[PDB]
């Protein structure tokens, strides 16, 4: 019927064809075009001028343009306000700064060393100009609300902390212990609580929506093309826990203890226990998914993708806990021992034991078995 | 009197008069054109121009008079034009066809390396004109009633002379700054420059400057970069930070003009390219049809393209950026090459494709911003933000175009007039976002909404409406009005009803419109806590329209929104209506009207296209049982009388005045409590029946479906349904010497109440036993069928009760008997 | 007098602050230990948690707060271990109870009852209130344990200041009411003496306390100071000091001039009438300045403020209060009326060309980038055409 | 409404007729001498058509009485002026108006 009916492109009004062409050209030619300007922009902004012209006697020199930009965003974050307004300029410049730190046959030892030194220099460009303090201030100012602003802040923090940057870790810890503000960890705890897990109801709704076949043509309207409803914020969850891991990377004992107990603050939040709580939630969700798929002989593609996303988040959380406790941090070890980690481990052991057998019995799920 | 120039030494008078000018600006601020006309009598055009040109004026008074001129004569037009300037509705005319990225030349292959002068040349984006009225104070005052006359226009001032004076004043200021005199106009460089630059920027944004004027302004900004074919420009003059802020505003305008030129060039190219693609596809289809089935598989392969939707055809025909063969992309190479060349031109224009002098606007802006930041530690946060926004645009011109394109739209020449009218109406609505709602504003908003809904472009270009963001603007205005002083009552119910009706129509127009409004469901549900004061369309109605009969959106519905609605329903079931209590109604202890509204929304949420959505129905049933007060006092466990007893008590209430109304008819004969109670219980039974599972699920034996049906049967006994279906209805009769004695439908038991009972009986209990079928026929259905048949006389055929009975029968009863 | 478990914004207010007072005086600041008897004092009211036979668990006055009624202790568990003896020591002692981490059961020492929450209030949903009356019970519940949370030095200082200031201003109001309607004629004022010196010093101290931060300050520390000032304004308002200041202003406003005041309070008292009224208006302005929540309170009694604009003793202070209110609150702008606008214009007419009145009118016209057409039209109609 | 007092004489022969466009230059003052309007400030003569009710009644009658090239003073009572309502923000309620009107030409 519909297939028999012809819908040629040439039997269209010119203006409608123009709008369709603009959409398609934007999607396929402009969006796909790759232009790398972040490094050039950051280099231009970091370069100062005429230091020889003013020869400021005081060692304290005026900030250079990149420093002034970072200071402006720090001022915005420090302004007393009820909420942090979405700021496209801040998001764009945070993305530019994050991309400036690239983190790029077997590679030679000299090549690897040069790559490490280059990344260190790129991160120093930012954290010598207050980027670490700006990241902390923006996280505190987000006040536990998820969104593009906190996503950009977390990505920038990860970029400047990648490789366990000891100098950035020291700067962040010094700033936190000097300011003695509970807002930072309150915001972190709220974000962790808002992080989502696998939802079987959302999965069933998505399955029914995908199964439903609309009547009109695909081009005219959406055609059941909607964003994922199951663990839609998995990227943000991974970014948050990666940031927390990078704070402790390298067996940074001071930050490991600080994440558990903020001595100077009026109130403390146990980020280790918060992480354990999220892990328990995720484990229960994964157990529910396994029980849903236990009867079925084979796991479909969408179920496989959801399992993979949940397992990636769980892997990041486990790595974060390992980073918390390694060194060892005896305080963190005791906290975890008394926490609810054991129940999560028991549930994970049950899920692993049964999923290994189920996935081994079939060969189309080899990649999923390897990930598990 | 004294010379106003004595205020340079009389400082108290100077301060008082400057604050007086501030007060003038405040009273005419944000679109009060009537007050602007009034102020034209207190500060006339001659005074304003003389003050503009006066060099001895103290700085505060100079700035005050410049700002007063802008506020009285230019602020409203500038604001409306600025609101319009972020969108690109490009008509497909010869002028648009003639637009090219680079001016005709030979400097480089990807168009001449040199751009055209920004803001100079042909531009075709639609922008409604400026409207001004003469400032006359001897005309007869409108004899029309208050608030019915058309909105006042801004006072008129001669724009040609004003722009010439502004240009001359800017040139003189540049010369004086070069000279470095010891007595700057206004007492300081800032006072000399900032007012003039503000006036110039305002005029630029209004777009009253001609091409020659724009060329002069560009030369003043930078003589060398903007040379066509003072020796020092403004950008190298060592100016204060506020002057730099005004310079940033000018540069922002010119960058916006460059972006607009890029968008229009893209649209002009798109017209020709889609024309060529359509011609080529027509030729290819002709050739394929002429081919006499060389191969059936090949024929199907080729014809799949024409079977595909036009958007997918366009995507396939354009998918050759990285190279493709004639099989993948049938587009010929000579046509592919045009797109490749244009893409190269666009990248070159954006600078993405690659001296100590800038030589271009982008380079000039980048160099200037970086030089300012290097030279000084800038102290003004507004200045810092402006400079870095400009720098970001310069470095990411391509991203700028990408973000601008969603707001571009091409239209045929035939739609230009209607689009202009729609743009004027939308400009009025947008202007209403910055003013507290009053009677005149409400009238203007209603008129604008009516004009928009009458406009045909509103229906033919829903994508254009969504891009313009009309729905968001209307929703924001409505929510502002609702939130403002919501505690006492809802003011401007006519305005709220108009906005809600417009939004419902917007949802009905298109499925993408429905999804766009569905994205704001939580907002609408948040603001729908207070209702029933409008007596018409409400944000709850908008929310229902945003999901009605859309399976995708119904499945996308959120449990949180469902709980919010259920909590509203519980509150209605526990508390009485404050509006009714104020009007004097008896306090019955709950709110059947609001309860019914929330039940209606839930019904639309759970039932879609004649079938129950299990995911929504199970959630709704669980929420309702978790908050039993939602069922009303009758279905209350502890002391509930039961459904049948509740309906009978409601009938008694309706019969008895002083239990049904205030008893101390402006709208639909006020509200009647007995009918309200009956309607609430009918709506609840209807919602539960629609929540009942489907027969195919029941046969499949799903445990969840069987459990839900068991819960529904537990809630509603069958005997209560049969009793309500058996309750007698009032029938029109002839009496009092041929007078027609008719029941009041809005205050009595009606067949619509039995229809819900029939629906619940059919969907939850069903009829499968002949004895039960005969019993229900004998007690409930046959008497109503007989009444409907008896009302088929010439006197009673068209009565309200007769028509309601016909609807009830044909929609509930007869289909059930046919099934059984 | 009653005690509740409440979970709203009260967790940041001053009425939820308590002070733990061990029965000893020396080393009373030592570490708190399990089973150690102590009193629990409510900071803002100065009353002690206690058990009364007639009413049960209440807060009683210090006069009635004897040891048997008001002695409580913290217990790790509900077991019957009180048999274990406890002996005081000279020094900080062993640390036993931790902020946040430790869970404490509160037990009335004399009776052995446990501090718990009363049974759920009937028709709780119809109330719409989650407040739960607290009580002393023999058994209690499993979730009776409490967590002790520290409060900031600024918060505790503000609570104590609220207690003292409320006492002083209530005493002042009572003194004024003592002779409200009794003219002295020629003789003693015929009332109770007024704490004039204390009131003046307290008002000056509170004005200094609420002084806004200076503009020359750096952005970060200015923001911190602004946050602290907003918090302290909110604390005082929530404890009701704004209403107390308004009551004092009303009682003093009843009199038209210092001589009229002296006719009832005596010459010595009347010597400070103008100073006290000016200080009260200054304190009110300091309390509401920059605080939208405090400024919005005047949307209900705007007439109370506007009707006082013509008083000649504190014209500048009253105008400053009005300016703060109009700058902050759009609700006041929405409820403004033509008579109010005419009163402000009359201020212009009768007090001279003061640019602050023009500023007030501008603030009436526009607030937060939203225009009030009714106010604009009223000002235009009532101010311009006269010329 | 209106009283007309000549300031400078016109031609004395040509007078506006119904449906004719009068071009004038005017300055308006309140009865106490406060100026509130003037076309000379805008530098553009004011044009209006007789009999279309575009202007107040006092103007409609006074300009009709005037003659081409004539300068006159029109004293207009409140009822012929904006009257009780007035012109909010410009003319107070119940205001007598004084105008200095010159009839430049007829077209």
């Amino acid at each position: 019927v519909a297939c028999f009916r012809m819908t040629p492109l040439y039997n269209l009004p010119t203006h409608r064809a123009c709008n369709m062409f603009l959409e398609s050209y934007k999607a396929s030619w402009i969006l796909t075009e790759d232009h790398s300007f972040e490094d050039r922009m950051i280099d231009d902004l970091s370069k100062a001028g005429e230091q020889e012209e003013e020869e400021e006697e005081v060692e304290e020199k005026k900030p250079d343009p990149l420093h002034q930009l970072v200071l402006h965003f720090s001022r915005t974050a420090l302004t007393e306000k009820s909420k942090l307004d979405e700021d496209y300029l801040y998001m764009a410049y945070a993305d530019i700064m994050a991309k400036s730190c690239h983190l790029e046959v077997e590679v030679s030892f000299e090549e690897k060393e040069m790559e490490k030194q280059r990344l260190l220099y790129q991160q120093s460009r930012l954290h010598n100009r207050g980027a670490a303090e700006m990241v902390l201030q923006m996280i505190s100012a987000c006040k536990g609300e998820t969104g593009a602003m906190v996503s950009s802040t977390l990505k920038l923090g990860i970029s400047i902390l990648n490789g366990g940057n000891a100098e950035v870790q020291q700067k962040m810890l010094d700033y936190l212990k000097d300011k003695k503000e509970v807002g930072f960890f309150q915001s972190i705890q709220a974000l962790m609580q808002t992080c989502s897990v696998l939802d079987l109801n959302a999965f069933e709704r998505q399955n029914k929506a995908e199964g439903l076949g609309m009547v009109n043509e695909d081009g005219t309207v959406i055609n059941r093309q909607n964003g994922e409803k199951v663990m839609a914020d998995d990227e943000f969850t991974q970014d948050l826990f990666r940031f927390l891991q990078l704070l402790c990377e390298g067996h940074n004992n001071d930050f490991q203890n600080y994440l558990r107990t903020q001595t100077g603050n009026t109130t403390t939040i146990n980020i280790i226990i918060c992480t354990v709580d999220y892990l328990l939630r995720l484990q229960e969700s994964i157990s529910d998914f396994y029980w849903y798929y236990s009867g079925k002989d084979v796991i479909e593609e969408q179920g496989k993708r959801n399992f993979s996303k949940a397992m990636s988040v769980a892997k990041q959380v486990f790595n974060s806990l390992t980073e918390y406790i390694q060194g060892p941090c005896t305080g963190n070890q005791q906290s975890l021992a008394h926490s609810r980690l054991w129940d999560a481990v028991v549930g994970f052991l049950h899920v692993f034991a049964h999923m290994m057998m189920k996935l081994a019995q079939d060969s189309s799920q080899i990649e999923l078995l390897k990930e598990l | 009197c004294m010379d106003i120039l004595e205020l340079s030494e009389r400082l108290d008078l100077q301060r008082f008069h400057s604050h007086t000018l501030s007060l003038y600006r405040s009273v005419c601020a944000l679109g009060n054109n009537r007050v602007a006309h009034a102020l034209c009598s207190h500060v006339d055009q001659a005074q304003l121009l003389h003050a503009l040109e006066d060099a001895r004026l103290p700085g505060p008074l100079r700035a005050g008079y410049y700002d007063l001129l802008i506020s009285i004569h230019l602020e409203s037009a500038c604001r409306s034009r600025r609101s319009m300037l972020s969108e690109y509705i490009v008509p497909l005319t010869p002028e648009t066809r003639a637009i090219t990225l680079f001016p005709p030349g030979r400097s480089a292959e990807d168009g001449p390396r040199r751009h055209g002068l920004p803001g100079v040349g042909v531009t075709t984006s639609l922008r409604p004109p400026h409207h001004f009225s003469p400032p006359c104070f001897v005309v007869a005052l409108p004899a029309a009633g208050a608030t019915e006359a058309p909105a006042r226009l801004s006072p008129a001032i001669p724009l040609e002379a004003l722009r010439d004076k502004a240009l001359r004043m800017l040139g003189e200021a540049v010369r004086d700054g070069g000279q470095h005199a010891r007595d700057p106009v206004g007492g300081s460089v800032e006072f000399q420059f900032v007012p003039v630059l503000k006036l110039v920027s305002t005029l630029l944004v209004m777009g009253v400057f001609s091409d020659e004027d724009v060329k002069q302004i560009l030369k003043m900004i930078e003589p060398e970069v903007f040379r066509e074919e003072l020796e020092e420009g403004l950008l190298q003059m060592k100016l204060p930070e506020s002057v730099k802020l005004q310079m940033c505003h000018l540069l922002e305008y010119f960058c916006d003009q460059e972006l607009q030129h890029r968008v229009e060039s893209l649209a002009a190219f798109a017209e020709c390219y889609v024309d060529k693609m359509q011609g080529n596809q027509r030729g290819r289809y002709g050739l394929l049809m002429k081919a006499f089935t060389m191969s059936a598989a090949e024929t199907a392969r080729r014809t799949r393209e024409f079977r595909s939707p036009p958007q997918e055809q366009i995507n396939m025909l354009l998918h050759f950026k990285n190279g493709a063969d004639e099989e993948e992309c049938p587009l010929p190479e000579e046509i592919r090459q045009e797109l490749v060349n244009f893409h190269q031109d666009l990248l070159a224009h954006c600078g993405i494709q690659l001296e100590h002098k800038p030589q271009s606007l982008q380079e000039l802006v980048s160099h200037t911003v970086v030089r300012w930041a290097q030279e000084d530690f800038v102290q003004s946060p507004e200045l810092v933000r402006a400079m870095f926004s400009l720098l970001h645009r310069q470095y990411d011109g391509l991203g700028e175009l990408l973000r601008a394109l969603p707001r571009a739209y091409t239209i045929s020449v035939s739609s230009v007039e209607d689009t202009m009218s729609l743009l004027e109406c939308l400009g009025q609505i947008r202007s209403l976002l910055i003013v507290q709602m009053g009677p005149q504003e409400e009238n203007l908003m209603i008129q604008s909404i009516g004009n928009i809904m009458n406009n045909k472009v509103f229906y033919q270009h829903p994508n254009l409406m969504r891009a313009l963001g009309m729905h968001e603007t209307v929703m924001e205005v409505m929510v502002n009005v609702l939130g403002g002083g919501e505690s006492k009552e809802i003011r401007f119910p006519k305005m709220v009803t108009s906005c809600c009706r417009f939004l419902c129509y917007f949802c009905r127009i298109s499925r993408q419109n429905q999804r766009s409004m569905f994205d704001h469901l939580s907002y609408l549900l948040e603001n729908s806590g207070i209702g029933l004061g409008m007596q018409g369309s409400t944000p709850l109605d908008v929310a229902a329209a945003s999901v009605i009969d859309n399976n995708e959106l119904a499945l996308a519905l959120q449990e949180q929104d469902l709980e919010k609605v259920v909590s509203y329903l519980a509150g209605c079931g526990l508390q009485s209506c404050p509006m009714l209590l104020a009007k004097g109604y008896p306090d019955i202890g709950w709110n059947p009207c609001g309860g019914e509204r929330y039940l209606d929304f839930l019904r639309f949420a759970v039932f879609v296209n004649g079938e129950s959505v299990e995911e929504n129905a199970n959630v709704v049933v669980r929420l309702l049982i978790r908050k039993p007060e939602c069922f009303g006092p009758a279905l209350r466990g502890e002391g509930g009388s039961g459904l049948l007893a509740a309906i009978e008590e409601a009938i008694r209430i309706s019969e008895d005045p002083a239990r049904d109304g205030p008893g101390v008819p402006p709208e639909e004969n006020r509200v009647h409590l007995g009918h309200a109670i009956m309607s609430f219980y009918a709506a609840l039974i209807d919602l539960l029946g629609r929540c009942a599972p489907e027969t195919h699920l029941i046969q499949a034996g799903k445990g969840e479906a069987l459990r839900i049906r068991a819960i529904l049967r537990s809630l509603v006994p069958l005997d209560d349904l049969v009793g309500i279906i058996s309750l007698p209805l009032q029938i029109p009769t002839l009496g009092k010497d041929g007078a027609l004695v008719q029941p009041k439908m809005s205050a009595s038991f009606v067949p619509d109440h039995k229809a819900s009972m029939v629906l619940f009986l059919d969907r939850v209990y069903g009829i499968e036993n002949q004895d039960f079928l005969l019993h229900v026929l004998d007690v409930g259905f046959l008497p109503d069928m007989r009444a409907a048949a008896s009302l088929d006389t010439a006197t009673f055929s068209t009565t309200e009760m007769a028509l309601a009975l016909n609807r009830y029968l044909c929609l509930a009863v007869l289909p059930l008997i046919t099934k059984c | 007098r009653l005690v509740y478990y409440e979970g709203g914004p009260v967790c940041t207010h001053a009425r939820s602050l308590w002070r733990l007072e061990p029965l000893r005086i020396s080393w009373s600041g030592s570490h708190l230990r399990w089973g150690q008897p102590l009193r629990i004092r409510h900071v803002t009211t100065g009353r002690y948690l206690g058990l009364t036979e007639d009413q049960g668990l209440v807060v009683v006055d210090a006069s009635k707060a004897h040891t048997k009624a008001t002695s409580f202790c913290f217990r790790i568990s509900k077991e019957k271990l009180d048999v274990a003896p406890k002996r005081d020591v000279e020094g900080m002692g062993p640390p036993e109870i931790k902020y946040g981490e430790s869970l404490c059961f509160v037990q009335h020492v004399a009776s052995g009852l446990w501090l718990t929450y009363a049974a759920p209030d009937p028709k709780a949903l119809r109330l719409g209130v989650l407040k739960k009356k607290a009580m002393l019970h023999q058994e209690g519940h499993m979730d009776d344990a409490l967590s002790l949370t520290r409060c900031q030095q600024e918060e505790s200082q503000a609570a104590r200041m609220i207690y003292s200031t409320a006492g002083l201003y209530n005493q002042f109001i009572k003194g004024l009411d003592s002779f409200s309607g009794k003219p002295r004629g020629s003789g003693p004022p015929a009332g109770s003496a007024l704490p004039i010196e204390g009131v003046i010093l307290s008002l000056q101290d509170l004005i200094g306390y609420f002084e806004p931060p200076s503009e020359e300050l750096q952005h970060e520390e200015k923001q911190t100071k602004l946050r602290s000032l907003r918090n302290r304004q909110s604390l005082f308002q929530e404890e009701g000091m704004l209403s107390l200041v308004l009551n004092c202003i009303d009682r003093l406003n009843v009199y038209t001039t210092a001589a009229h005041f002296a006719e009832f309070a005596g010459e010595e008292a009347a010597e400070s009438w103008k100073e006290i009224v000016n200080l009260l208006y200054e304190l009110l302005a300091s309390l509401i300045r920059g605080n939208r929540t405090n400024c919005a309170l005047f949307s209900t009694n705007l007439d109370w403020l506007v009707s006082k604009l013509d008083r000649l003793e504190a014209s500048s202070g009253i105008l400053e209060v009005l300016y703060c209110v109009l700058i902050e609150s759009p609700e006041v702008l929405n409820i403004i009326q033509e008579n109010h606008i005419k009163s402000i214009i009359s201020l212009l007419d009768k007090h001279g060309r003061n640019h602050k009145v023009l500023d007030v009118l501008c603030s009436l016209c526009v607030c937060n980038g939203v225009a009030v057409r009714s106010n604009q039209d009223l000002i235009t109609e009532n101010l311009l055409p006269g010329r | 409404g209106v009283q007309v007092e000549t300031i400078s004489p016109g031609d004395g022969r040509t007078f506006p007729k119904r449906g004719q466009t009068c071009v004038v230059h005017y300055t308006g003052m309140l009865e106490d001498g406060k100026k509130f309007d003037s076309s000379r400030d805008r530098n553009k003569p004011f044009k209006f058509t007789l009999g279309k009710q575009e202007v107040i009644r006092g103007w409609e009658e006074g300009v009709a009485q005037m003659s081409v090239g004539q300068r006159a003073k029109l004293i207009i009572s409140s009822d012929y002026a904006y009257g009780a309502t007035g012109h909010p923000g410009i003319i107070p309620p119940h205001a007598t108006l004084v105008f200095d009107v010159e009839l430049l030409k007829l077209e």
